[PDB]
């Protein structure tokens, strides 16, 4: 997270951490079995971390639970980075707690303009900055023309952009998967862009909206 | 030598960190390099010796 600010411990309660070795995305919790992630931030198997706030330190609050199962959207395209979303099954449910809770996923679409906050353990691109450290950043939701504008042509409807086009505050690489919440629900999954933070190239979302029926219908799916 | 072990890293427009290995010509030495997790290029491998087998020499 470039230009953000540390969140206060355990405010992003969904907030996970993909390891697999070592942090390498970002995920949310929907509920006491399953995570949100990228599609491209797929493995067979990995250990996911709740109840985090610095990766790198033992603070009694967190849960390495393993996956059971990791299904991909079935429509996304690496080169395209469309229908950027899968959702993995722990191999035992998280314990809800004051650290470890659920976000909602969205009943509606936000609109452009909703001031959101994204979250993670990637770039800060600042020696200040500790990634260990969760980052938290408040953005807002640019419209399509604007996004599309940045991105000629790239723009799917299973996207879209938020930041500033002046740059300067973005999610960067290691927070992919992450969670992009606007007003309590889960609006998009952190997915690419060109750089991090430079003018003109804001970060592109997954929009999770538009993934309700295939979410829900896969959760149900044993 | 194929020439794309020549070739700067690439880390791709996806924001994942993934480790990743790539042939740095200049010192001649098989190195890690962040990798985004899409769009990779070919002097990206997964492994030490993967780097090594392809772009270690001629
Ligand atoms: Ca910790």
């Amino acid at each position: 997270i470039v230009g953000g600010y540390e969140c206060k411990p355990y405010s992003q309660p969904h907030q996970v951490s993909l390891n697999s070795g070592y942090h390498f995305c970002g995920g949310s919790l929907v509920n006491e079995n399953w995570v949100v992630s990228a599609a491209h931030c797929y493995k067979s198997r990995v250990e996911v971390r709740l109840g985090e706030h610095n990766i790198k330190v033992t603070e009694g609050s967190e849960q390495f639970i393993s996956s059971s199962r990791v299904i991909r959207h079935p429509n996304y395209s690496s080169y395209n980075i469309d229908n950027d979303i899968m959702l993995i099954k722990l191999s035992k449910p998280a314990t809800l707690n004051t650290y470890v809770q659920p976000v909602a996923l969205p009943t509606s679409c936000a609109p452009a303009g909703t001031m959101c906050t994204v979250s993670g353990w990637g770039n800060t691109m600042s020696s200040t900055a500790d990634s260990n450290k969760l980052q938290c950043l408040n953005i807002p939701i640019l419209s399509y023309s604007d996004c599309n504008n940045s991105y000629p042509g790239m723009i799917t409807n299973a996207m879209f952009c938020a930041g500033y086009l002046e740059g300067g505050k973005d999610s960067c690489q290691g927070d992919s998967g992450g969670p992009v919440v606007c007003n309590g629900e889960l609006q998009g999954v952190v997915s690419w862009g060109y750089g991090c933070a430079e003018p003109g190239n804001p970060g592109v979302y997954a929009k999770v909206c538009i993934f309700n029926d295939w979410l829900t219908s896969t959760m149900a799916s044993y | 030598r194929p020439d794309f072990c020549l070739e700067p890293p690439y880390t791709g427009p996806c924001k994942a960190r993934i480790i990743r290995y790539f042939y740095n010509a200049k010192a001649g030495l098989c190195q890690t390099f962040v990798y985004g997790g899409c769009r990779a290029k070919r002097n990206n491998f997964k492994s030490a010796e993967d780097c090594m087998r392809t772009c270690g020499g001629a």
